[PDB]
């Protein structure tokens, strides 16, 4: 079902990027109705300008140049009850580098009970020119040489330390 | 049929207080709301059903002129106990008195049938 | 000599009389076969036709000179009688008397009081019976009465050695006689209930029922020390679920958002009606309780807007709780008996948190199993020592000619009887042919099949029936079998369908050409016997019961109805009348009490319930149930089949050539020494070692992999990496055994095999990934087959592989069993298709899940034109039904599981016909299907399979040498040593110590009178431990607490008065070591939970320290013999115990590997739900620890089964998710689930119990 899963932090320059930001519900088979702001601060400023609402499947684009004709919905299609908020930026500029926050009016209907919930997600990221590998698959991929080497020098060391004494006993027979 | 438990006859002596006992055994509780009793006495046998005391939540009297103000409920119905009392009988108490049960959730609706005689 | 017989005249009694008086100024046991009841020995030979019925003098002499007078029947029955006049009214001259002994023994008086009594019966199981039914009751009690009085006149009243009162079932006929006259002058259900009670006594007189009474009275006065032993275990688990799981089940989910002013507590003092609560607390659609909640982060979740909080009432009525101890024992009676113990499971995880599953599951093992089997195991040797004894003690005319003769030339049993049955088969092949959606043509093809084939039958029944004369013909117990049907059939074709798939028992004639299943048929047969009076009896005692409960509970039932049912209309399951209390009586004996006594409890109140149920099921399920298997397991403790292969052989061989005949008529020293390197290498310790770490990491990557692996990026990629270099370890080992061993003996061990080929598939898996050659279906399908990696353990640990080797040991044994089981099986289930497939479908009103009214739709061309209307509207079927010969066969295992049943028996008996809709008990008599095939299914049947496999297991173990074949070369040296402690002598006492005080305190210590006084004061201290409930006093905690400190201040000082005398001797003693470390446990406890609750937070360790006290409360094991001696037994089962758990733990392991890859992301419905999926390891393990006791399994199977809309979807994003759609695979779903209860029942099941029953008889020993 709904799995809570962090965005990557780094976009190529020039690529499309994907920004998840998943807000599921405790208990699953609850009823709600859900929309969104996005806000956005640019690196090196402090304000956060809203971009982007989407309720009831609309996307309002605010006028800010850095997004216009960029940004498409890669949220939860049809259905007024969201679980899924994402963003897709098309063409990648080095503007769109900074914070977002993912906010979240979620209204949830009981049996004759109603709540507000509010929920905000947070996202950095950085734009480079270059997609470079992680940290770990790196090392991982070092490591994995390393234990073959290791495992099969303690074999064929194993092995001639033990041939010389079949050789010897063989010798002696 | 409801399990109503009253005595056909009852017979007080004149100018003497008198307890009228309707008890009942229905199975399921009572709750104050849904619980409804309505008491009724008869002149003649066959006579018009003058009911003095109906139940809202609450003990509710009729206060009836035949009954000035000698009429007081005898009970605690959440004991099932529903008994009514009479002061000072006098004989034109004389006749049927009647005790018509409601147990919701309870379905069936009970009755009660109680002929009062005055003595001298 | 033989004619002994000689009437009594009064100078006989005066002839004894003056006897008597001798004696007495003066001042031996009797013939058993003159006994009275007895058959004259023949001996005496015939009687005087005047002596017989008459009042005789005494035969047996011991007698002789007391005072007696003997009569006997034309049967030649003895009647022993007292010469004393009764009251000395009239005397044994009288001609009254005379009169009285002759009617008594007439056959005529006994036949009559039977069917008195039969009749008597038809008419209490009348609910509502008629204004005639007074004067038959007038009529049997008159009847009674003068039987009573018959037999107070022959025998006296109370007058001597011999009279009325003084044999018991006259004092019951005597009793139920005044009874009856006392209510009737001037308590009516007690009454009714003492009137049936006559026919337990005097039915079980019959012969054949004597014996099996024998064997169950015999069974139940054996079962103490076991029923103790349970008692006890029960209270100490109770004691320890009181502790952890008090007031847990009040947790609710609460309001956050409130009308202004309202707390809880106002709240509450409101709220009376569900829907009133449903307002304020959170409930799921469809629950009559709230949805359960927990504070912990393992513990059920609770929707936003809602928080938790303990208050309320517990769940199904306030009867499931651990709040006192009482309600602590129901709980774990029931999970004991393992009774919708998945609920209980469920409930108390949600709202205690996952991490008590640990509580759970050694309950259920360690307890449940080991005492269940305890039971059967006394039951079994009981009956067995009974048969035991039993055996010991034991020890025109023209015409005719012509046409017969000709007809018997004709047949020839060697070919025509068997192509008959090779047809039989053929048709009954066809017979399962029969589905729901057939076209009218292949309805009209099997029908001329029918024809066709009982024609066949029919002339061939005649052909026999006039060749050998008819008299031999009906002589033969097979023709007879035969008749019967292929009369049935021509009547029919001239309900009945549903009895020709009997036919097919006629193939078991062949069987007699297969030696073992030949062998097996015999040992079933001699069974029969006594398999038939015990049913006899169980039936008996079904119907009385029903009766009573009938009798008591079936008014109230009626009255209050509307507590139990929101609809105020009978629930499916009452006991208003009399069928449907027979049925829950049944459904008691299958063992499921706990829910109709919950809606007992809360009509009848709970005190006549409990005891009601709870006779009800010990009888019926701990005793008679388990003579089935007691039975069974003692049983087992011509062929022209050759003739026509040898026609064959003549046939085939000679045309062959002929036709041949025809035929000519028309025309590396180095290399070796290196072979023993690796040799040396692939068997030291430490490469063993290895591989085995290496075996046990690879599983451990497999369970990593959850649906949030993608939360945590790290350990993924980690792990790829990781499959690379275990994939290159097990290669390069499988080389190396290939140089190692050679080829040859590699491929010849099955455990080389199994490896080879997992490390192929991986090999295969690494080359498509690297070769770019993935993303394909093959691939993928593979990718799930690593499921298989956790097998390699297996092979490496001893005790696995000893289990492995017995089960296979039984593969054998068990195929046969498997063959003759699924005939009958099929034979049930195309009986099912033909009465109840395609009328399993209804109109719902999907919003709420309700079958249309039925008036409103009545087929389903209605129920169609309401889709068109209105929306919420669907033709739906049951998912398990009865539409093929194939889902017949699963409807039946859940059936005969019992787990599942109920939905199916329901939409059985609602059924109306094709397309029109069910409607409510239209078709009540339906369950008679049911009774039988649930009868044969779970009792004879799966009993079958458990004998054949022990006895399998003691052959086995004989063929050895009497080696045990459970445990382990280290574990069999073990257990040598734990023997020998239940046989060692006494040893040497112990010296008393000089020193005058010392000697004292030794005296006191050494006397019997000081441990009786420690027993009274651990029995005492265990009272103490259970008058604690949820909601006591300040005031009660405080004063608890110091009784706490006293018994433990008594406790210690008699440790060291022990100490002081005994000095190092003290600790000689096993048990008195047990008594220290108890001792300092307890101080140790009350010192550290003192300070967690005060310097520290940490409630729940609380309560895990103090679980420290039943510690003394164990000692108590010590003083009762009984107790402690199956706790022995016990603890030698234990390794054996251990192998079984570790192989069970390994398939386990390996089905949750495999659910967690295909059963995630299905549709959450059923059993499937938010805490017990199959989306984590954790959540897949306990789902499977559930099913293990087969329960809840048909829950599960229901989100799997639906693979079409609308019932899933396709597409279902699943965000945060890569896969799509929540649909499940039907075909793998079963498969999946039906194989892992037979494993289940082959593992765990039959190998415990074989073991229980192994070490019990040692023990005992
Ligand atoms: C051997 C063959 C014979 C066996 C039969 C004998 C077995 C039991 C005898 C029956 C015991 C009679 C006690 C019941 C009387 C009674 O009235 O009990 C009162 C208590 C407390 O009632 P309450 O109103 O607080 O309950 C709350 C429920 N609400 C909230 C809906 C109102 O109820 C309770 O503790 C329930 C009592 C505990 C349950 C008994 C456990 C024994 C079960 C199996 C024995 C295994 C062998
Ligand atoms: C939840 C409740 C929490 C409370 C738990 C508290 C209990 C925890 C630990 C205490 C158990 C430790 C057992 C200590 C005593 C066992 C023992 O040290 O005794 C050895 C006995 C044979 O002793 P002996 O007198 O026959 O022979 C001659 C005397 N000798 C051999 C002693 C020299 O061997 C044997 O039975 C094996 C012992 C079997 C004991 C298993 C106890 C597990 C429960
Ligand atoms: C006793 C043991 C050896 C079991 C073997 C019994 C066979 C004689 C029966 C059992 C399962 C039966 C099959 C189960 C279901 C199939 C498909 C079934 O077709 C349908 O289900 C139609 C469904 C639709 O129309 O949508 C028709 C009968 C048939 C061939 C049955 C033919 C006879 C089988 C093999
Ligand atoms: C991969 C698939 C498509 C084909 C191979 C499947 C395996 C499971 C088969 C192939 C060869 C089989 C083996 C062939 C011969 C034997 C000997 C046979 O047992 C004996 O000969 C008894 C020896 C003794 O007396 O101890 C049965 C087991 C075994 C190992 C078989 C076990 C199962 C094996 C490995
Ligand atoms: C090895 C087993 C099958 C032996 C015992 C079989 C009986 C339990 C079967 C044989 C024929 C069956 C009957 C055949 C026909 C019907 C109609 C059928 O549909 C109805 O309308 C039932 C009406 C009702 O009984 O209330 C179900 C009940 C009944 C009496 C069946 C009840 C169960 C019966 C007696
Ligand atoms: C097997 O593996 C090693 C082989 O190549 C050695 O066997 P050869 O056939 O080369 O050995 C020579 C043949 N003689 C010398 C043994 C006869
Ligand atoms: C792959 O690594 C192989 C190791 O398990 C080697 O362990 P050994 O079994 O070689 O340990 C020493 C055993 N011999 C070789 C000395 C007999
Ligand atoms: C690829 C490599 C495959 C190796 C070739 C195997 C085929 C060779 C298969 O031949 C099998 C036998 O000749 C081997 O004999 P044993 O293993 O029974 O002798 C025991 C002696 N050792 C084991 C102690 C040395
Ligand atoms: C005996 C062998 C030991 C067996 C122990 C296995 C169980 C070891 C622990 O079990 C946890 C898994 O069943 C579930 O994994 P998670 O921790 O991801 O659960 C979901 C938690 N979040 C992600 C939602 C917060
Ligand atoms: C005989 C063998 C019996 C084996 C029985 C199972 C062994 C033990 C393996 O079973 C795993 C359970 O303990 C489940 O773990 P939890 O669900 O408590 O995980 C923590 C909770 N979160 C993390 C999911 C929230
Ligand atoms: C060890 C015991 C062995 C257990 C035997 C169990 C075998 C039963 C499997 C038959 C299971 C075969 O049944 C097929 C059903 O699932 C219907 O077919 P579907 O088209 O729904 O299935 C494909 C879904 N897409
Ligand atoms: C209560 C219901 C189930 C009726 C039970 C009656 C039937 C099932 C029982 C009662 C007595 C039993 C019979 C008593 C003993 C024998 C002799 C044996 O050589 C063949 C079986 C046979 C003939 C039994 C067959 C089954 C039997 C007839
Ligand atoms: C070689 C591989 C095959 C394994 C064995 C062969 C299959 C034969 C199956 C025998 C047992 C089938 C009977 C089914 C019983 C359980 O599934 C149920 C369990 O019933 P229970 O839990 O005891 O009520
Ligand atoms: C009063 O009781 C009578 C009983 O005869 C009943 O018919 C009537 O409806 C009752 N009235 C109310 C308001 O309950």
């Amino acid at each position: 079902g709904c799995v809570e899963v962090d965005s990557e932090t780094e976009a190529v320059y020039g690529m499309t990027f994907k920004i998840l930001c998943i807000s599921c519900k405790r208990r699953s088979e609850t009823n709600a109705e859900t929309f969104t702001e996005w806000t956005f601060r640019q690196k090196g400023t402090e304000e956060f300008v809203k971009i982007l609402r989407y309720e009831n499947e609309v996307l309002q684009l605010e006028e800010d140049e850095r997004f216009e004709g960029r940004v498409v919905w890669n949220g939860s299609r049809g259905t007024k009850d969201l679980q899924d908020l994402s963003i897709f930026i098309t063409n990648v500029t080095y503007n769109h580098s900074g914070d977002y926050e993912c906010h979240v009016y979620r209204l949830l209907f009981f049996e004759n009970y109603e709540h507000n919930t509010s929920v905000v997600k947070k996202i950095h990221i950085e734009v480079v020119d270059k997609a470079n590998r992680d940290m770990a698959s790196i090392v991982s991929e070092i490591m994995m040489y390393v234990l073959i080497v290791v495992l099969t020098i303690w074999l064929v060391a194993e092995m001639i330390y033990c041939y010389k004494k079949i050789a010897a006993a063989t010798e002696t027979a | 049929s409801m399990e109503v438990t009253v005595p056909a006859t009852l017979n007080v002596l004149n100018g003497s207080d008198a307890r009228l006992p309707c008890t009942f055994n229905s199975c399921y509780t009572v709750n104050h709301k849904q619980f409804s009793l309505n008491w009724t006495y008869q002149e003649c046998n066959n006579c018009s059903e003058e009911m003095f005391l109906q139940f809202r939540m609450k003990i509710i009297n009729l206060k009836l002129e035949r009954f000035q103000d000698r009429v007081e409920f005898s009970g605690n119905p959440s004991k099932y106990d529903v008994s009514v009392m009479l002061r000072n009988v006098q004989p034109e108490d004389e006749g049927i008195y009647n005790c018509y049960i409601m147990n919701p959730p309870d379905r069936h609706r009970g009755h009660g049938k109680i002929h009062l005689q005055v003595l001298m | 000599g033989p004619q002994s017989f000689v009437h009594f005249t009064k100078q006989s009694l005066a002839l004894i009389e003056q006897r008597i008086a001798e004696r007495k100024s003066k001042e031996p046991k009797p013939s058993s076969d003159l006994e009275a009841g007895k058959q004259l020995p023949f001996i005496y030979g015939d009687i005087p036709p005047g002596m017989v019925s008459e009042p005789l003098e005494d035969l047996d002499p011991y007698y002789a000179d007391k005072k007696t007078f003997i009569v006997l029947n034309k049967g030649k029955t003895i009647f022993r009688f007292n010469a004393t006049p009764a009251l000395y009214m009239l005397s044994p001259f009288s001609p009254l008397r005379r009169i009285s002994i002759k009617i008594l023994v007439h056959s005529l008086f006994s036949m009559l009081i039977m069917c008195t009594i039969l009749t008597n019966c038809i008419f209490m199981t009348m609910n509502n019976p008629p204004d005639w039914t007074k004067n038959v009751k007038y009529t049997f009690t008159g009847i009674y009465t003068f039987e009573s009085l018959v037999k107070i006149l022959a025998r006296g009243f109370c007058v001597g050695e011999f009279t009325f009162l003084r044999d018991p079932w006259n004092w019951l006929d005597f009793v139920v006689i005044v009874f009856a006259y006392l209510t009737e002058f001037v308590n009516v259900s007690a009454l009714r209930t003492f009137r049936v009670l006559r026919a337990l006594k005097t039915i079980s007189v019959i012969p054949g029922l004597k014996t099996i009474v024998g064997a169950l009275i015999q069974s139940v006065k054996k079962l103490s020390d076991v029923m103790i032993l349970t008692v006890f275990c029960l209270s100490v688990f109770a004691l320890i679920g009181l502790q952890l799981f008090m007031g847990n089940l009040k947790h609710k989910c609460f309001r956050n958002s409130l009308e202004n002013n309202e707390t809880l507590e106002s709240i509450m003092n409101t709220l009376e009606s569900e829907e009133d609560f449903r307002k304020y607390f959170y409930y799921l659609e469809g629950s009559k309780d709230a949805l359960l909640c927990g504070f912990s982060t393992d513990s059920g979740q609770c929707p936003e807007g809602y928080t938790c909080v303990k208050i309320g009432r517990n769940p199904d009525y306030g009867y499931t709780s651990f709040d006192t101890f009482s309600w602590a024992f129901l709980a774990l009676f029931r999970l004991m008996t393992q009774d919708y113990w998945e609920n209980l499971y469920q409930q108390t995880l949600r709202a205690a948190g996952k991490t008590y599953m640990i509580f759970f599951v050694v309950v259920i093992f360690l307890g449940s199993f080991y005492l269940i089997n305890l039971i059967l195991a006394v039951v079994a040797m009981a009956y067995e020592e009974q048969n035991q004894a039993n055996i010991e003690e034991a020890k025109c005319s023209p015409y005719w000619i012509k046409f017969k003769k000709c007809i018997y030339f004709i047949v020839m049993d060697p070919f025509v009887d068997l192509a008959i049955t090779i047809c039989i088969v053929l048709n009954t092949l066809f017979m399962a042919m029969e589905h729901h959606p057939m076209t009218e043509e292949f309805k009209n093809v099997l029908a001329i099949r029918n024809l066709v084939f009982t024609g066949i039958f029919a002339a061939e029944m005649v052909l026999k029936l006039i060749a050998m004369d008819p008299y031999e013909y009906f002589q033969v117990g097979w023709n007879i079998f035969d008749s019967l049907i292929v009369t049935l059939s021509l009547v029919e074709l001239f309900g009945l369908s549903v009895l020709r798939s009997f036919r097919l028992l006629r193939v078991f004639k062949l069987a007699k050409s297969w030696p073992t299943l030949n062998m097996l048929i015999k040992i079933i047969g001699n069974s029969v016997g006594a398999f038939g009076n015990l049913m006899l009896v169980l039936f008996i005692i079904v119907f009385i019961f029903a009766v009573v409960g009938m009798q008591l509970f079936g008014k109230s039932y009626k009255e209050c109805v509307c507590k139990i049912n929101d609809d105020c209309t009978l629930p499916r399951w009452h006991m208003n009348d009399f069928f449907h209390s027979f049925l829950i009586v049944f459904r008691v004996l299958c063992g499921e009490w706990i829910e109709t006594m919950w809606d007992c409890m809360e009509v009848a109140g709970q005190a006549m319930c409990l005891i009601f149920y709870m006779m009800v099921f010990f009888i019926g399920n701990l005793v008679v149930l388990n003579l089935f298997l007691a039975l069974l397991l003692s049983s087992f403790s011509a062929n022209n089949l050759q003739i026509a292969v040898t026609r064959i052989k003549k046939g085939i061989n000679y045309v062959k050539q002929t036709l041949r005949e025809f035929i000519l008529k028309a025309f590396g020293k180095i290399w070796w020494n290196i072979r023993k390197t690796c040799y040396k290498i692939v068997e030291h310790s430490w490469f063993e070692s290895f591989i085995v770490l290496m075996i046990l990491l690879s599983s451990g990557a497999l369970a990593f992999e959850d649906i949030y692996i993608e939360r945590k990026k790290t350990i993924k990629i980690i792990l790829e990496y990781a499959d690379k270099i275990f994939t290159y370890i097990f290669i390069l080992e499988m080389l190396l055994k290939w140089i190692a061993y050679g080829y040859k003996t590699y491929f010849t061990n099955a455990w080389c095999w199994l490896d080879f080929l997992i490390v192929d598939v991986s090999l295969v898996t690494l080359v498509a990934n690297t070769l770019g050659y993935s993303d394909l279906g093959p691939i993928k399908s593979l990718r799930t087959l690593r499921a298989l990696r956790p097998l390699r353990a297996l092979s490496r640990f001893e005790g696995m592989r000893v289990v492995v080797n017995a089960l296979i040991g039984a593969i054998p044994s068990i195929m046969n069993v498997l063959l003759v089981c699924l005939i009958f099986w099929l034979i049930f289930s195309i009986m099912g298709v033909n009465l109840f497939a395609g009328k399993f479908y209804e109109c719902i009103n999907t919003t709420d899940g309700s079958r249309f009214p039925a008036s409103q739709v009545p087929n389903r061309s209605e129920c169609f034109a309401l889709m068109n209307v209105s929306q919420n509207v669907r033709w739906k079927n049951l998912k398990v039904n009865f539409d093929n010969v194939g889902l017949g066969y699963l409807s039946l295992l859940q059936v005969a599981t019992f787990k599942g049943w109920t939905i199916i028996m329901y939409a059985a008996v609602d059924s109306v016909n094709v397309d029109k809709q069910p409607k409510y008990e239209y078709s009540l008599y339906m369950y008679i299907y049911f009774i039988f095939f649930i009868i044969f299914g779970s009792f004879f049947t799966l009993n079958l399979f458990i004998c054949v496999i022990i006895d399998n297991f003691n052959q086995q173990k004989k063929k050895l040498g009497g080696q045990d074949i459970f445990m382990t070369e280290e574990q069999k040296k073990y257990y040598n040593a734990m023997k020998k402690l239940g046989s060692k002598k006494p040893q040497k006492p112990i010296p008393r110590p000089g020193n005058k005080i010392q000697g004292c305190i030794f005296d006191l210590v050494t006397n019997q009178a000081f441990d009786i006084s420690i027993m009274v004061l651990i029995c005492l201290n265990m009272v103490t431990m259970m008058v604690e409930k949820e909601g006591q006093s300040q005031h009660m905690t405080e004063v608890l607490y110091w009784i706490n400190v006293v018994f433990i201040i008594l406790f210690t000082g008699e440790c060291v008065l022990k100490l002081i005398s005994l000095r190092h001797y003290y600790f000689t003693v096993g048990w008195n070591i047990f008594d220290f470390v108890v001792v300092i446990i307890s101080i140790v406890g009350m010192f550290l939970a003192d300070l967690i609750e005060t310097y520290f937070v940490s409630p729940t360790l609380f309560r895990v320290i103090r679980l420290a006290r039943i510690g003394r409360i164990l000692r108590l094991v010590k003083g009762a013999k009984g107790i402690r001696t199956l706790l022995f037994a016990l603890m030698m089962s234990l390794p054996a115990l251990f192998n079984i758990g570790l192989l069970l733990f390994l398939v386990m392991f390996i089905y949750a590997i495999f659910g967690m890859s295909n059963f995630a992301y299905v549709k959450k419905e059923d059993g499937i739900n938010d805490m017990f999926n199959f989306e984590t390891f954790g959540n897949s393990m306990i789902c499977l620890f559930q099913i293990t006791t087969s329960a809840g399994w048909d829950g599960l199977l229901a989100p799997i089964l639906n693979s079409k809309p609308p019932d899933c979807d396709p597409k279902k994003v699943h965000p945060g998710s890569s896969v799509e759609g929540d649909c499940g695979n039907p075909s793998v779903g079963i498969f999946y689930f039906v194989s892992y209860i037979i494993i289940s029942f082959l593992v765990v099941v039959n190998m415990y119990i074989a073991v229980i029953l192994e070490n019990f008889s040692v023990a005992t020993e």
